[PDB]
């Protein structure tokens, strides 16, 4: 239950890589565990911000890890009449990191294309990327869904149809336990959002080094819309999967769309096709309702709850006046073919400007009692403001109202302490789930075990 | 009947009246040499004394000049005065105590600075004509409102970084509307082009040489020149003592903080100043965009009233920004400018200026004490300021000067005037200690 936080083991990374800013547990091809670490900022050989990723093998001792290898120069083909460049500075690589059983995929949500033909171009745009690998094998592979080959001039003339030149894909990033990749991309149909997903798999056997526009044959993507509310909504700048409808064969996605319908903000239930199944909007604008999304069941029945973070929830305090502190929403599963109604418990922060709700992550089941705990991130929260992620208890009715645990930052200021967490993972093998923190403003990542 | 002025009557008409304010004297010949020469008045015309030789000094403190307190400004503002009893002559005999009184009006207009922040996005466009017309109509209505008045203006785009702006072809960094075969001035954030100055007619002109830059998608930074505007004391120009309007104009929605990951930033908006020499926010780049908080905050902090001039498509949109921010008020934007200027007299009526007495060079053997009676009549001993006056209102102050023994400073002077006022009250202070001449 209690996570030790003093004989807690740290990792570390070049300064100013932002080493921390992404994580997962890797449990590789063999059966020891591992920790992808993300560092959008570190310097690529040619000393230009790239990004890169890092394999950190379990020690208490911590320190340094090693890097794990991508293709850090821009390409550029002719096929053709045209010539397809892709260019990586700046390109964010490991902004998003996520292990699934046997490979690791890191992803640069930056990383700008571009074609051109004779006197016209389709133009230079963040259409994302993410980099496949599998450790052991040494093996790479690499799955941009946006990029395209229609010229300026043609968007124009559609009225910007199917515009995913600025998809800023994997920008988010979630792998079913099937093998599927699912991507996020916030900037996709002209800044909508959108998803894209294939078979993991697939993506590796379809892959041919040296093409740099192919179609994944067993991809789906989601859609354009003419409905005003989801513009500029970002639907996609987070993701997660569970089991949602009852029908333990078919997975079903969540996404957030934080600034859905004016800056309103939603999260939404849809299956594999991208029918929609609920969605829960947000109750106050520019909360930010959508940033951060969990999936766990929290009460033991069973069944799949859901977690939504809007870390810029302001509060009322009294005396009509405000207070940005961040809230977390809790919805608990109905059983059978029924809605998920109004939220079944409102946790909400306490310092001012930490943005509680910055990050949720399901840890296990911390104090083995049965029902499954988790963690709530709020990077610039407690008196100092150097941030704590705090521990929430699954109850029966959902969670308690109080926070059984409060981890504070062992990190100065601006370390953004806690901005990613992950837990559920048995790292040093004592039958208890841990949880790792990440705190990419020092470059560090932190470690804490649960212990008896 | 045996007084205090007799047990210690001593020998000379002047040690007399230091005894005490009571105390008279008498250098008439004509009384008994054994009779009291120091007692009261009453005791001494008891004890037959002729009224011509007695020393009965008394303080007056009489009014020299005291033109009453005027009823306008507009015309020619000369020297007007919101001030009573301008220079008074305090005369008084040891020991005692004299009262005055004195009473303001809050005549002048008060001081009042509009800082406009323009929309200069592409989609702004077509409401160039009318963002150029108010502002201009911005500083003929307050200029009739207040003949005080500083006003200014700085202009807005979004982040100069991909994917809102454009980077590609490389003429598109200089002229984004390249691709449209037309031309307009390169992207920017926030730009700082007229510190607040009283030159309305260069105001204007400055305003109407401004035209638009483009931008890839419809939200703007908005909130980010909002932010700076009003956090750079020294570069906007806002001058403490007055009233501070922030009149913001858009046609589109507005990035909030959090938006900026898709530019790749990360780093919370620190609150702060960042426009140097080069007029332009240099943190657009690297800093996010401010959270609804953050701005509020640092609007109360600078006391900023922040106004929205938004176009309909947008206003209802704004109006619920405006209740997460209190004190702020929304007007729609267009061609016709009524419904913006309201917003701009209706702050002005809500001023509220205060009367709060200070007192400059007093002797130190002088000491004073105030009963103030506010706007509610109700007077208050031992206050000295009033609170809650709008213009033409008037409050008066009674005030008692104490002194102790006799100086050899034989003339001095004081001055009371209230704060954020120039009208004072001047006070000539005479200290009458030695008798007419009296020898026995
Ligand atoms: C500015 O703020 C105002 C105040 O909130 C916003 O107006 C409100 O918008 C609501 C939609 O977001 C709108 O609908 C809701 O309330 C209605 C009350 O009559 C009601 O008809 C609706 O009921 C159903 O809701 C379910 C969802 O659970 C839907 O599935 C159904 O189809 C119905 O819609 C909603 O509960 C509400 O009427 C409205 N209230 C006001 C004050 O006008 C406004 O949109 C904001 N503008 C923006 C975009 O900035
Ligand atoms: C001065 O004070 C006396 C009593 O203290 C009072 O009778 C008189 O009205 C006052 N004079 C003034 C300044 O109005
Ligand atoms: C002020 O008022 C008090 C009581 O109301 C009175 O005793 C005192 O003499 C007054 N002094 C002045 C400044 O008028
Ligand atoms: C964002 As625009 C179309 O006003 O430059
Ligand atoms: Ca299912
Ligand atoms: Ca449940
Ligand atoms: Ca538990
Ligand atoms: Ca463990
Ligand atoms: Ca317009
Ligand atoms: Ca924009
Ligand atoms: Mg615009």
């Amino acid at each position: 239950l209690n996570l030790d936080p003093v004989q807690l083991t740290f990792y570390a990374g070049p300064n100013g890589s932002q080493f921390g800013f992404s994580l997962d547990f890797h449990k590789d091809s063999h059966g020891r565990v591992a920790i992808v670490v993300g560092a959008p900022r570190t310097l690529g050989p040619s000393q230009e911000e790239t990004g890169g990723v890092f394999l950190c093998p379990w020690r208490a001792e911590g320190g340094q890890c090693p890097s794990l290898l991508f293709d850090l120069r821009d390409e550029t083909r002719n096929v053709g009449s045209q010539t397809l460049q892709t260019f990586k500075a700046r390109q964010g690589l490991g902004a998003s990191v996520v292990s699934w059983s046997d490979v690791i995929v890191a992803c640069a949500p930056w990383q700008h294309w571009n074609v051109l033909e004779k006197t016209e171009e389709a133009e230079k745009t963040p259409v994302g990327s993410c980099f496949l690998a599998q450790p052991e094998s040494g093996r790479r592979a690499e799955y941009s869904p946006c990029r395209g080959n229609t010229l300026s001039r043609i968007y124009v003339e559609n009225d910007f149809s199917w515009d995913k030149r600025y998809c800023e894909a994997g920008f988010s990033s979630v792998v079913t336990q099937a093998g599927e990749l699912v991507l996020g991309a916030p900037g996709g149909y002209y800044f909508l959002g959108l998803l894209a997903q294939a078979p993991v798999a697939d993506i590796f056997s379809s892959y041919r080094p040296g093409i740099l526009l192919w179609h994944v044959s067993s991809q789906s993507l989601s859609f354009d819309s003419s409905n005003p509310e989801y513009f500029d909504g970002y639907w996609g700048y987070s993701v997660a999967v569970g089991e949602f409808d009852g029908d333990l064969n078919t997975t079903e996605y969540v996404v957030g769309a934080p600034t859905w319908s004016w800056t309103l903000g939603a999260v939404e239930i849809l299956d594999s096709y991208y029918q929609r199944l609920h969605r829960l909007r947000a109750e106050q604008m520019a909360s930010y309702f959508g940033h951060s999304v969990a999936v766990t069941d929290v009460n033991g029945d069973g069944r799949h709850d859901l977690l939504v973070g809007a870390p810029l929830y302001m509060e009322s305090r009294a005396d009509r006046k405000l207070a940005e502190v961040g809230r977390v929403y809790l919805f608990l599963q109905p059983r059978g073919p029924h809605a998920l109604g109004a939220p079944s418990l409102l946790l909400t922060g306490t310092q001012l400007y930490g943005r509680f709700g910055s990050a949720i992550a399901p840890l296990g089941d911390l104090d083995r009692d049965g029902y499954n705990d988790i963690a709530v991130a709020a990077p610039y929260g407690g008196p100092s403001g150097r941030g704590q992620v705090l521990v929430f208890l699954g109850q029966s009715e959902g969670l308690r109202s109080r926070p059984s645990q409060v981890l504070d930052s062992p990190f100065p200021t601006g370390s953004a302490f806690g901005f990613s967490l992950r837990g559920a993972v048995d790292i040093d093998d004592n039958g208890y789930p841990d949880l790792i923190v990440g705190a990419y403003g020092a470059n560090q990542v932190a470690v804490y075990r649960a212990q008896p | 009947g045996p007084n205090i002025c007799t047990t210690r009557g001593v020998s000379s008409c002047q040690q007399c009246l230091a005894v005490s304010p009571m105390c008279a004297w008498c250098s008439d010949e004509a009384l008994p040499l054994g009779s009291p020469r120091c007692d009261l008045k009453e005791n001494l015309l008891k004890d037959n004394c002729a009224p011509e030789s007695i020393e009965f000094p008394v303080s007056e403190a009489r009014v020299l000049e005291d033109r009453p307190l005027s009823d306008k400004g507009s015309g020619d503002s000369s020297q007007v005065t919101q001030v009573s009893p301008q220079r008074i002559a305090l005369r008084l005999r040891p020991d005692d105590s004299k009262n005055f009184s004195i009473q303001v009006r809050q005549v002048e207009d008060y001081p009042v600075d509009i800082y406009y922040l323009m929309d200069l996005s592409y989609s702004m466009k077509d409401d160039l004509w009318s963002i150029q017309n108010l502002g201009t109509k911005l500083a003929t209505q307050m200029r009739k409102l207040t003949s005080n008045l500083r006003i200014g203006f700085g202009a807005f785009v979004d982040k100069p970084v991909s994917p809102y702006m454009y980077i590609s072809p490389p003429e598109a960094l200089e002229n984004p509307c390249y691709d449209m075969k037309t031309t307009c001035l390169p992207m920017f954030g926030y730009k700082h082009v007229l510190t607040l100055t009283d030159q309305v007619t260069r105001f204007n002109e400055e305003v109407k040489k401004q035209s638009v830059s483009r931008n890839r998608d419809a939200p703007e930074g908005g909130f980010d020149a909002i932010m700076q505007a009003t956090v750079c004391d020294e570069k906007i120009g806002w001058r403490n003592d007055a009233s501070h309007l922030l009149v913001f104009t858009t046609d589109a929605k507005t990035h909030i903080a959090l938006d900026g990951r898709l530019a790749g930033i990360v780093q919370p908006n620190d609150g702060q100043c960042h426009v140097g020499s080069d007029n332009h926010y240099s943190a657009s780049t690297t800093m996010d965009y401010p959270s609804l908080g953050l701005m509020t905050e640092k609007l109360s902090q600078k006391n900023i009233n922040l106004i929205f001039a938004v176009t309909e498509n947008v206003v209802n949109l704004y109006q619920n920004y405006s209740e997460l921010i209190p004190g702020t008020t929304v007007g729609v934007l267009s061609m016709d400018s009524s419904n913006v200027l309201q917003l701009i007299v209706d702050a002005y009526g809500k001023i509220r200026s205060k009367v709060e007495l200070e007192v400059r060079d007093l002797p130190e053997e002088l000491s004073l004490s105030f009963n103030a009676t506010c706007l509610n009549n109700e007077v208050i001993p031992g206050l000295k300021s009033c609170m809650g006056l709008k213009i033409g209102d008037t409050v008066s102050f009674s005030i008692e000067a104490k002194v102790r023994g006799c100086p050899q400073e034989k003339e001095k002077s004081f001055t009371i005037k209230p704060v954020g006022f120039k009208d004072s009250l001047i006070v000539q202070v005479t200290f009458d200690c030695d008798c007419a001449c009296q020898a026995q």
